[PDB]
């Protein structure tokens, strides 16, 4: 009636679970969970990206004490130098020849790369967003729609109002502080905007890439030009964004737990490959098939006629069904112990009818819950040739 | 060419700036490289010369060459120009004071034309990099392997996507700026600019002004040789101070923003995704540092870091729901569990 | 016998036939270029001394 | 500069080709390099351009340079070549 299911989240590949119904005959309920994501409520703390010491023209005052005044920026790095005096075609820009003081100023301003294919910080609160789930069933075939995976009322789509998780598969492979960057997404601690560090991540901390404000502890040190003429060297410590290809904070699309892989995303971890999701469903009693409309199928025997061990659904097994009525019969292994791909297998009195499956067990000692009659479809299957391809459809996963 | 961003382009004057390594490890020249941008993951660098090649003051051609000899242009053919890094570049486009050029990687930038009273070239150190988008570590990508989504700068011009403040250019040395008005030292404009002129002697020195002028103190070294631009803008530099008082707004885009393109890109010679029972053995044959890493698809994270630039069968114990394997910034593999052994029967006489 | 002796195995000098398990691996000539890059294991006349 | 073995020269035309690497953004050069024979223990290199320099289609001189512009030759001097 209410379809409990330990039933992981794998790619999208079709894989089944089974509604053990007791008042009426069991009906399958393929819970194929395509993905899950988390999307906690968030706040953009600062974009990061490799710096550019893009000088916004020096405030100089070669007369007496040189001044540094920021113009549409919070800070300006400015360092006085003497022993140099400006010549660039002769004359001087300096306006005292009684004080030969030279104010070199250079501030960091966001790179153009900050806009695009960039690190982007977040303070990540509490998950609130759905999980995409296919449900095929033995009274409706397929629907692949998003239904909540956390408490705020899961939607009813198909013959199944289905409560997923909470947050099982993509629990949140994110940390509190998260940077997300193209390929490698980093669940990595760093301090909020205003106090960052050059060698650590968040050397540049601009509130937005476009915005003309940041905090630039990039360890920008101007050096004294020589030979009696001005220039402005930028000496800067290794970037907190060139790390992401060298130093690692955890490159989450290559180190994620929960089977999920990651991209530039608003704190989603798409396309999981584990979940062991405890999905619990309210399927109406009507959607079930009766234990009179479908026989009690007992006095059956199942034997493989060519099982396939793999997530490959070429596994078959005749079952010499013995009906006490006779009719249709939705089937699936009890909530994954193998994945069965025949929605319904026909049952007649003393007949035999093959169904299709794929083994989620090494050998097919999987029960097949033939609408009030379990049966082991024992034998042996095709080679395990495969273990280099996607995320399985051999639900019951913990070894398959 | 395009005048759809005559904001920078038209309203750009040749800018003069000191060279720090030249002909005595110092010379006077217009050129002097600020804002070298090897920040793309590609092969192309956006550069600012101080000199404003591009047009002249008109609208036509990025293939002219206007540098400063004097405070005046020298608007000639771009054929005496040599942009180079540590080796000759191939120009992509110039717009404003900014040139985009596909350059080999290089520690320095080396520009030069003999059109001055001297060698008149300029060199400076400025950091250029290209590297893989995530994973892998390379400098400049190989000529072989996969192409994949790098940052790279445009093949075109007159763009926008980011903007750096270019709010008031000002004072630079050049005594053509500070000529003499037959007694007193006289500010001049590039092509028209609002010059907030003054000298050490008391005067107004703030305001949006070409009402600030001081003649009271006389000498080119006691006065502010300016081109306070606001309609002849140049990109702001360390060798381009601004007037001490308020900015004249002039935030201006970059028309050479990083866009996606197919770079010749990074992927060291082919991997082999091998498998045995609950294990990805991975025979690998790279010629370059490829960040291999894997992720056991269970609720285990299984991080990995290992540079593979050595041909190696490595192993990652695939958990019971598969592993994924991320062979550099070349596309992710994914692998289910169950076991294999590469097509080994596990039993097969049917029941 | 790739990456050792007999990576190249010619039975005639100035060969027109041989047996070459040299570990010859072609790679992609990226960006619409027509060329053949050859990635090959070192030989019995590149080391083994 | 003279041409005697018309085995290669006459019974050939320069064949257009594309340079393997010529910066990030390649230049198309019909003098694309295959078969480097620099494995001399001296320092001297023989190179194969895809271009058939030599003759134009005439009888004399390796002093010309016939590379491909179009499907057609471009038979000019060889002295603009610089191996380095």
């Amino acid at each position: 009636y209410e379809h409990t299911a330990v039933m992981p989240n794998k790619v999208g590949i079709p894989y089944k679970a089974l509604v053990e119904r007791p008042g009426y005959a069991p009906v399958h309920l393929q819970i194929q969970l395509v993905n899950t994501r988390i999307i906690p409520s968030t706040n953009l703390e600062y974009i990061t990206c490799k710096y550019k010491t893009k000088v916004p023209s020096p405030v100089v005052k070669c007369c007496g004490a040189t001044q540094c005044t920021s113009k549409p920026h919070p800070d300006y790095q400015c360092q006085v130098f003497t022993g140099v005096y400006p010549f660039m075609w002769g004359g001087a820009y300096c306006f005292c020849d009684t004080e030969n003081t030279q104010m070199s100023e250079a501030y960091v301003e966001r790179s153009e790369e900050c806009s695009i294919d960039h690190a982007k910080a977040y303070k990540v609160h509490t998950g609130t967003v759905q999980a995409m789930v296919n449900i095929t069933y033995g009274s409706v075939s397929w629907r692949s729609a998003d239904v909540y995976v956390n408490g705020e009322t899961p939607a009813k789509i198909g013959d199944a109002k289905l409560i997923i998780g909470p947050l099982s598969s993509a629990w949140s492979p994110f940390d509190n502080k998260v940077v997300v960057y193209g390929h490698e997404v980093y669940n990595y601690d760093f301090p909020e905007y205003g106090t960052g560090k050059a060698g650590s991540f968040g050397d540049l901390q601009s509130r937005t890439s476009t915005s003309n404000d940041l905090y630039a502890n990039t360890n920008l040190k101007l050096q004294r030009p020589q030979a009696g003429i001005v220039h402005t060297p930028f000496t800067q410590a290794p970037s907190g964004f060139e790390r992401w290809k060298r130093d690692k904070g955890a490159p989450l699309n290559d180190v994620a737990p929960f089977g999920c892989s990651i991209a530039l995303e608003p704190l989603r971890a798409e396309n999981c490959a584990v979940g062991s999701i405890p999905i619990s469903i309210d399927i109406p009693d009507a959607a079930f098939t009766r234990i009179s409309e479908t026989p009690t199928v007992s006095d059956l025997e199942c034997k493989i006629t060519e099982c396939t061990y793999a997530s490959d659904f070429g596994g078959i097994a005749t079952v010499a069904y013995k009906s006490s009525k006779a009719g249709n019969c939705p089937i699936h292994s009890p909530s994954g112990v193998a994945v069965i791909k025949e929605n319904d297998v026909t049952l007649a009195e003393s007949g035999s009818f093959t169904f299709h499956f794929s083994t989620a067990n090494i050998h097919p000692a999987f029960k097949l819950q033939v609408c009030t009659s379990a049966v082991t479809c024992k034998g042996d299957c095709k080679p395990p040739k495969d273990h280099i391809v996607d995320y399985p459809a051999q639900h019951t996963e913990s070894f398959t | 060419d395009l005048d759809t961003h005559f904001t920078q382009y038209k309203l750009a004057r040749p800018y003069i700036a000191d060279c720090p390594n030249c002909g005595h490890s110092r010379c006077d020249s217009p050129i002097a490289i600020e804002e070298v941008r090897g920040d793309a993951h590609a092969g192309v660098i956006r550069i600012q010369t101080s000199a404003m090649f591009g047009l002249k003051t008109d609208g036509v051609d990025l293939a002219y060459m206007s540098f400063m000899n004097g405070k005046t242009q020298k608007s000639i053919k771009i054929d005496n120009l040599h942009v180079r890094t540590s080796a000759p570049c191939s120009l992509v486009s110039h717009h404003g004071y900014y040139i985009l050029a596909q350059c080999p990687p290089g520690d320095t930038v080396t520009v030069g034309f003999h059109d001055g009273p001297n060698r008149h070239t300029c060199t400076v150190a400025h950091k250029v990099e290209f590297r893989p988008v995530g994973r892998e570590k390379y400098r400049h990508p190989p000529e072989h392997g996969v192409e994949l989504p790098c940052n790279r700068y445009t093949h075109k011009r007159a763009d926008q996507g980011h903007y750096v403040e270019m709010h008031q250019p000002g004072l630079v040395a050049d005594h053509s700026l500070l000529s003499i008005h037959s007694a007193k030292v006289k500010i001049t404009v590039p092509s028209g600019a609002q010059v907030k002129y003054y000298c050490k002697c008391p005067d107004v020195r703030e305001g949006i002004t070409s009402s600030d002028h001081t003649t009271t103190c006389t000498d080119v070294k006691q006065c502010r040789a300016y081109l306070i631009d606001n309609k002849k803008w140049v990109y702001n530099s360390g060798r381009l101070p601004r007037g001490e008082g308020d900015t004249f707004k002039g935030k201006l885009h970059v028309p050479f923003v990083p866009v996606k393109a197919k770079c010749i890109a990074t992927l060291a010679p082919e991997p082999l995704v091998e498998h045995k029972h609950r294990t990805l053995i991975l025979h690998l044959h790279p010629d370059h540092p490829t960040l291999l890493t894997t992720r056991s698809l269970g609720s285990d994270a299984n991080p990995t870091r290992q540079w593979i630039e050595r041909p190696t069968t490595v192993n990652f114990t695939v958990t019971g729901e598969g592993l994924e394997y991320t062979w550099g910034n070349h596309p992710p593999k994914r692998v289910w569990a169950q076991e294999s052994g590469e097509g080994n029967p596990h039993g097969w006489p049917h029941e």
